[PDB]
């Protein structure tokens, strides 16, 4: 999930 | 209602919502990269007649993580409460479900605090 | 999509949903008493192009617990996955937030399994 | 919450 | 208490617990592969004087997913309620947190129903 | 491990924990009133060999809300991650289950951030 | 839950 | 998480 849109930097 | 407008989480995401007289929420969620491919439809509901004595106004919304650029085969729901005043906030908990993997290990849980000013 | 239609949880509630070509969910949630005062608006989103290889189709929706009969000053969001086939199901987790009480102890969590046939 | 609409019998 | 003994979830996992007079839970959780490398320490607490009128007995426990064979750098907590009778069950919700990834997207949520007989 | 010692949430609660070499957590949780009747046993587990590259150390614990003064017929589990450094924190999500009410609406969810200094 | 020990002020 | 011990088949 680190690459999911919700968490994107 | 005090809900209509733009709200910012503590991670750099934005959403922009209109609260309808009937209880409808409609808008756009924008992830922290802030470009076209970062914009997603949101829809939800809110309590359009909250208790005058109580702490806040209940609401919830969904984003399915597909737009015309990309598809993360997943959906997040935020469930929470708007609190007005000089430091207005929407306090939420969220559930992110993936469509692709088996359901019993498919759902992340977290929280977001939305404010009217950026972090 | 396989989502449009009527679905039943294991507690006697029903919802009735239309899945739009664009990703929209619109419908009515009906609590187990099944009368007029038990009907509430629902809105949400789903993945309108799910992975063909994956387990299911991600979706979510919200009900604010106000209708023209009553107001429970709260909102529930369901986040989950539709799985098709002969025993189609929508597997969900949900968050119920009260608007009236302070936010940090305001949210119940649970789960619902929806089927096309009643329990 | 036992009396909330979501859980009514 | 009715809690001491062996319990099975609906996925093939087992745990074996002793409920102490003081409120302590101690035992072993065994994942569905059922071998040595599938056994993990569990510890928790329960209400050692539940309401006689109420539905069940509150309890919770933790497994950190490290044993002498492997380490998944994570921990799961189950929070729930034991219900006795002819079809005794422990109804739970769980949170699985990974230690390795950033905290805000680190936690899965789910549910398990434990019975005295296997699924 | 960096975990042993006293930690404060942002609401005025405290806990005091010892992290054993084996993965055990043992201690006392003290609610914000801070008196004798506010002290409860806690037990849990943590990853005693976390990834050196990763963000933190996975852990979880349980409090059953009974002591020799009172009984709230319930249990809370916290699942989370310790992060060290100059501003050490334990980031958690929690599940509070009541034993007395029917299981499907029995569980509250929330979050706590614990620090080494008081809020 | 406002009166539960976990949330007491 | 499909390969995590908790969910192993």
């Amino acid at each position: 999930a680190w690459s999911h849109p919700q968490f994107e930097k | 209602a005090g809900i209509t407008g733009t709200w910012y989480n503590q991670l750099g995401s934005t959403f922009i919502v209109t609260a309808g007289a009937d209880g409808a929420l409609t808008g756009t969620y924008v992830t922290a990269r802030g470009n076209a491919e970062s914009r997603y439809v949101l829809t939800g509901r809110y309590d359009s007649a909250p208790a005058t004595d109580g702490s806040g106004t209940a609401l919830g919304w969904t984003v399915a993580w597909k737009n015309n650029y990309r598809n993360a085969h997943s959906a997040t729901t935020w469930s929470g409460q708007y609190v007005g005043g000089a430091e207005a906030r929407i306090n939420t908990q969220w559930l992110l479900t993936s469509g692709t993997t088996e359901h019993w290990y498919s759902t992340l849980v977290g929280h977001d605090t939305f404010t009217k000013v950026k972090p």
